[PDB]
């Protein structure tokens, strides 16, 4: 079922006037 | 950095390659011609 | 480079921007 843990999908859409972010993508630096 | 000897300090961590990959799996070129 | 062309004054930092220091 799960895994303690979540994850991102790829067929999702946009408004094109979001305000939310996420530490999965890493721009550490 | 490299064109910037004064880096981010650290001692065990991942920053370049990190954003790196970030932008590269953004591009989503399964066939992406290229070097 | 990023500081070394920029002084009291910098981009913010929570997103990807070190992009700019490897310009």
């Amino acid at each position: 079922s799960h895994s303690n843990i979540d994850y991102q999908t790829l067929l999702a859409n946009s408004d094109h006037a979001k305000f939310t972010i996420e530490p999965g993508v890493l721009p550490v630096g | 950095h490299l064109p910037f000897s004064k880096s981010e300090n650290p001692v065990l961590s991942t920053i370049a390659f990190l954003v790196g990959l970030v932008n590269p799996k953004t591009v989503q070129s399964m066939t992406q011609r290229a070097i």
